[PDB]
């Protein structure tokens, strides 16, 4: 049932897909910052040569060129930043694989919800999905105690 | 905003910044994404149990006393006197409160998103997770809470460090003295 | 007659000549909001002979361009009229077709009504006294008939004059099978360009009175129904994102500024919006009016005094005068000089005379012809060091002409 | 009175109505108060006299408070998430509701021990690299 | 040098559809990948180096 | 906007304005960095708890 | 590949895994079977 | 400074400062992100002592590979370096259960 559920759900790899189209669209924004004025007559360079000339096309260029590289800056800013995150979240499935998956786990609520019995990693794209498999005492019953 | 941010109520250098490209879009999404982490850690932190306990109506734990820890009717905030010492200990510069001097000068698109939990249901889960942890012990953790006495519970947690049942059954009195002193 | 109808989703066009397929760029142009008033209008002409006169015709605006749509059998309609204040005071537009044919001009046309007499000319203009410009070529709208009136074509005409080039955005869409306006979607592209230049805000047509039928007669006014089968809708400048299809038209768009729903589906790049919140923009309370409260002063401070001096000081002392409460009019001075140079700094000569001043300070003197240019904050040389420097953050502007006529 | 718009809404494929929500302000004073050419945004076309809750993250247009809590699908701040209900479809902003209340038995004697297990699978889904980049 | 657009990169015959008006082609990039040959009237593909 | 025309008030205006924007960037790029740093806090308060 | 990832000649290049999702998948069930023999 | 004036060398001075300025910021913004990271495996070393160093890890893999025994800690330039002690079961042999 696993399966099923995950076939069936909206949306359970999330996370795998905020990751895929993270860098999506900033790739996509990153790539349409080409296209901006920056504060020059136009954003593409073959017409801002030929049409005017070196005088002020250095400085026109100039412009267009801190613009474009500002851009670019903030594209690997926030990648660093992301990638650090990824490394975070890879190291915590590093742990949880080095344990959960080699062995039992007496962290509570670590591996899963519950007692934690095994559990089985699975490939993902840009990612891993683990199967933990978890004891769960279910139905109980009062007793009298001393 | 960016708009009002940088170009206040001024249509040429709004125009002005429109060509800049998508430079801004991309920048309510990094604070919206910001945020929505903020509520999503404390939603993380805090919601680790599925239903709220409530403490029995009598409070007897074998010498144990949790008065300061337990949120206490008393109070409007239905806090713990600790969590009060606490929330006065910090002081909290905003909150979003449809206040309408530092904080009101911001009419410049610097606005400040109330937490979506707010300092009441919070106080909630806690005190849930409490009445989890003190009279169920671990059970909690894992299934439906399983009604255990705390002296009891006490005995099994000592287990856990190797200690045995026999020196808390045999110092019960002088635990809870101790206990009740270091939370005092 | 006239009636209002509900403008649906229509009147969208292609912006620009490029091509694309499955983007859904977003734009900022005039255009028509959709669901917006739209405003019918009939011509009563058919009982004319029996007297009683037309007496049918108004005065339409055509603030901000205009957008058109009517149903005519072969060329019921065949052109429209644009100017302003109507008499040679000022110009106007006598846009017309002719079977393959069109003329335009921005002659000073004083008439009084719009029946352009044929099924010829004149009748609607008295006054070919100063025209300006004109045109021809192919016209532009072309008639195809399905043999049949079932088949209604629609004539989609986007009006604007943007800075001259004047846009032919059009399309024929037959596939009317009575209703009016029908729900659906269909774009515009544009035919010629030319630019005129002129203030519009008036706007007429012209039928075909000499020979016209199904004008029925009624007192219908205020939002309420009558049949007129002719469409003008007003653009107002607003944000579109435009769905351009994999073909590369346009299937489908949603309008930036008419619901939230829309303001969101706009706000981010995509049709559809699932669940969750969303931040779009702000809401700002717009001014009412504007005040200003310049000082109450009326004396003009002495400028011709300073200007138009016999005895102006040297250069190494420097007359100086302060300039007290006053209000000085910076535009009756062009006349004191012969302005060779009036570059100005910081401050813009331009809309100088909406500003306040703590204290103006005037200094007049005579320099050489290699040296005007010389004094400017932190030059250097020999004036520009030793007999009057300007600070770097000097405010205000230096004003030079040649005096080689008296100082010789 | 400037200050945030937030746009509240279901899924597209779920309806085309949407409850507007403005950022700290009190209704009371600005966003009730609309004229043509008087407030930036032209799409309040949206009553604002109909369906006007205060939330203390500003109050909220198009949505009439419920009595009920359930858990909730769109977060708007200070314990409130507004959702989609069926009266027959319209949105509703209530309190969040915390979880399912509960109580326990405890008793200086009484213990509870369960006697039938259950075996739970779960998955944890951890992104563990990202899509490498040259520039 | 298609009507004063530049660019460098290889061309080739083009399965678009260009409308009768539309002229230079583009993607979600902003940046033109198609274009008509303005004497030919034929629908050219772009694709760079 | 009251005292220059607009030719050079445009080139003022973007430089104010390129300013402005680097000043508010590197406000957001402390945030993520902040929030990073909470987010790894918050996640060692989750297995605390 | 040399539409949306074709058109980035724009020096943005994005780099095959070393690992790919054949060997991955190996390690995966190399541990797996490790963890149930 | 020398060359020019006050005049053009304030916009010549303002282009140098602000590309200057721009280069300082990418700097600390790398620093942060480096510090971030370095503060993140400074957690892990201070868990990793607490937990190897001051008593057994029952958590697999933790503390070295193979079950652990004790982690003794080196001081090392600008880090730390443990010497996890693991129990490895080493050879072994087959045997019939039941
Ligand atoms: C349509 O009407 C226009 C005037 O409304 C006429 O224009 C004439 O066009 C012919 C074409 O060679 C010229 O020789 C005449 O000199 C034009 N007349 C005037 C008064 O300008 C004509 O009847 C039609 N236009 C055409 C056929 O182009
Ligand atoms: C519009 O045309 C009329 C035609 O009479 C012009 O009227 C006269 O034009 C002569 C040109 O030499 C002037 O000397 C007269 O003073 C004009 N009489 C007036 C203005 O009453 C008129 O000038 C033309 N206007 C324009 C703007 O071209
Ligand atoms: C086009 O011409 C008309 C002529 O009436 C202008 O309308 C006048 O504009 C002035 C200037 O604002 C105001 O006195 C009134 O709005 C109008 N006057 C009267 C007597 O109604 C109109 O403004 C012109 N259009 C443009 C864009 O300048
Ligand atoms: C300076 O002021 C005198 C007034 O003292 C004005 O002289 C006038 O100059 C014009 C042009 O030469 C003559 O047409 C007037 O007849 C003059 N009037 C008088 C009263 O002198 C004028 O405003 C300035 N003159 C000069 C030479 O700049
Ligand atoms: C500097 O100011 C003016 C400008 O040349 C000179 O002329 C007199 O200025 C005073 C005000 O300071 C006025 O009241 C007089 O009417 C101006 N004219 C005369 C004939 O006095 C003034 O003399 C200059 N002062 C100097 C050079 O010391
Ligand atoms: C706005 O309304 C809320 C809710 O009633 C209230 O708490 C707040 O104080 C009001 N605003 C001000 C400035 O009083
Ligand atoms: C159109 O105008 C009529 C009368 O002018 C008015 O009653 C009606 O509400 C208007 N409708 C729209 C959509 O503006
Ligand atoms: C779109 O293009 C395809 C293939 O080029 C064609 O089969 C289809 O008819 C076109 N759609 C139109 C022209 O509406
Ligand atoms: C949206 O929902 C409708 C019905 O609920 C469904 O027919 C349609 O396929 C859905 N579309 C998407 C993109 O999920
Ligand atoms: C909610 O509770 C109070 C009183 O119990 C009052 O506002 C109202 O009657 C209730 N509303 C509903 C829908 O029950
Ligand atoms: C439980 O505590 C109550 C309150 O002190 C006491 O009356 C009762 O006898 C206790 N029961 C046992 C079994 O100790
Ligand atoms: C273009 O001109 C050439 C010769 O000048 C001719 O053969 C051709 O038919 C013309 N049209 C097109 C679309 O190539």
């Amino acid at each position: 049932k696993i399966q099923d559920s995950l076939s069936s759900t909206p949306s359970a790899l999330g996370k795998l897909q905020d990751v895929v189209n993270h860098n999506a669209q900033a790739l996509n924004t990153l790539v349409k910052q080409l296209s901006s004025k920056f504060g020059a007559i136009s954003s593409v360079l073959n017409d801002i040569l030929s049409r005017l000339d070196p005088p002020e096309a250095e400085v026109q260029i100039d412009r267009l060129i801190t613009g474009r590289l500002q851009s670019l800056q903030t594209y690997v800013t926030q990648q660093l930043i992301r990638a650090a995150e990824i490394r975070a979240s890879a190291n915590l499935a590093a742990t949880k694989m080095s344990e959960c998956v080699l062995g039992q786990s007496k962290r509570v609520d670590f591996c899963g919800k519950g007692y934690h019995l095994m559990s089985f990693p699975q490939s993902a794209p840009h990612g891993v999905v683990f199967l933990h498999v978890t004891y769960v005492p279910a139905q109980e019953k009062n007793f009298t105690t001393a | 905003d960016c708009t009002m941010y940088i170009c206040g109520d001024s249509t040429e250098c709004s125009n002005l910044l429109l060509q800049y490209g998508s430079f801004c879009t991309q920048l309510k999404r990094a604070l919206t994404g910001i945020a929505v982490e903020q509520d999503k850690n404390t939603q993380e932190v805090f919601a680790q149990v599925k239903q709220i306990y409530k403490t029995p109506p009598i409070k007897y734990f074998g010498g144990f006393n949790f008065s300061q820890i337990l949120p206490d009717p008393s109070k409007p905030s239905k806090r713990s006197p600790i969590e009060d010492l606490l929330f006065n200990k910090v002081t909290l510069a905003d909150a979003g409160f449809i206040k309408q001097l530092i904080c009101a000068q911001k009419f410049n698109g610097l606005t400040v998103l109330p937490p979506l939990l707010t300092d009441e249901m919070i106080a909630q889960y806690t005190s849930a997770l409490l009445a989890g942890t003190i009279t169920s012990g671990w059970t909690f953790g894992a299934g439906p809470a399983l009604q255990i006495p705390f002296p009891m519970q006490m005995a099994y947690r000592f287990n856990g460090i190797g200690v045995t049942q026999n020196v808390l059954y045999e110092n019960q009195k002088l635990i809870a003295n101790q206990f009740n002193s270091a939370i005092g | 007659t006239q009636s209002y109808t509900n403008s649906f989703t229509r009147g969208v066009y292609y912006p620009d000549k490029v091509f694309r397929s499955s983007v859904l760029h977003s734009t900022q142009d005039l255009f028509l909001p959709f669901f917006s008033n739209v405003t019918w209008f009939h011509a009563i002409h058919v009982s004319g002979t029996n007297g009683t006169k037309r007496f049918d015709n108004p005065v339409l605006p055509f603030n901000d361009g205009v957008y058109f749509a009517s149903t005519e059998k072969s060329n019921i309609i065949r052109g429209w009229i644009f100017g302003t204040t109507l008499d040679s005071k000022t110009q106007s537009l006598l846009i017309v077709n002719n079977a393959t044919n069109v003329v335009i001009k921005v002659c000073e046309f004083q008439f009084c009504n719009d029946p352009f007499l044929d099924v010829s000319e004149l009748r609607v203009y008295s006054s070919a006294n100063n025209c300006t410009f004109e045109y021809v070529s192919q016209p532009f709208l072309m008639d195809l008939e399905g043999k049949q009136g079932n088949f209604k074509n629609l004539r989609e005409f986007v009006f604007k004059n943007i800075d001259g080039y004047f846009k032919i955005y059009s399309k024929h869409t037959p596939v009317n099978l009575g209703r009016d306006l029908p729900q659906g979607f269909s774009a515009l592209e544009p035919l010629v360009d030319l630019p005129i230049g002129i203030n519009i805000t008036r706007f007429q047509t012209l039928l075909a009175l000499h020979r016209s039928y199904l004008t029925p007669g009624d007192s219908s006014s205020s939002w309420t129904a009558g049949a007129a089968a002719y469409y003008v809708g007003y653009l107002q400048p607003r944000t579109f994102l435009l769905k351009y299809n994999e073909n590369g038209t346009i299937t489908d768009a949603v309008d930036c500024a008419l619901d939230p729903l829309s303001e969101t589906k706009c706000t981010l790049k995509s049709f559809t919006v699932e669940k969750g919140i969303y931040q779009t923009s702000n809401f700002r309370v717009q001014p009412t009016e504007s005040i200003v409260r310049f000082p109450n002063i009326t004396n003009l401070c002495p400028f011709h005094e300073v200007f138009n001096a016999t005895r102006f000081a040297s250069v190494y002392a420097w007359n100086r005068t302060r300039i007290s409460n006053c209000v000085a009019d910076y535009s009756v001075l062009y006349n004191f000089a012969p302005f060779f140079a009036f570059k100005c700094y910081g401050v813009s000569p331009t809309k100088l005379n909406d500003l306040c001043f703590t204290n103006v300070y005037a200094d007049s003197f005579v320099i050489r012809g290699n040296e005007v240019s010389q004094i400017a904050p932190g030059q250097t040389g020999n004036i520009a060091d030793y007999n009057y420097k300007l600070p770097d953050d000097f405010t205000g502007c230096v004003i030079a002409w040649n005096s080689n006529k008296l100082d010789s | 009175s400037f200050g945030g718009v937030s746009v509240i809404t279901p899924g597209t494929n779920t309806s085309n109505q949407v409850a507007v929500l403005y950022q700290d302000v009190n209704c009371t004073e600005v966003p009730v108060a609309i004229h043509a050419d008087q407030l930036t945004p032209t799409w309040r076309v949206y009553s604002t006299g109909s369906n006007v809750f205060q939330t203390r993250a500003g109050c909220l247009i198009g949505a009439e408070y419920v009595n009920n809590s359930y858990e909730c699908d769109i977060p708007i701040g200070a314990g409130i998430c507004a959702s989609y209900q069926t009266q027959s479809q319209s949105i509703i902003a209530y309190t969040m509701s915390l979880g399912a209340e509960n109580s326990v038995a405890y008793s200086n004697n009484s213990i509870a021990i369960p006697t039938n297990f259950t075996i739970s699978v779960t998955t944890e889904i951890l992104p563990v690299s990202m899509t490498k980049t040259s520039v | 040098n298609f009507n004063g657009l530049t660019g460098t990169g290889v061309l080739t015959e083009s399965n678009k559809k260009f409308l009768p008006f539309q002229q230079f082609g583009r993607d979600i990039a902003d940046t033109t990948d198609a274009v008509r040959d303005p004497q030919t009237l034929e629908i050219l593909d772009i694709t760079p180096c």
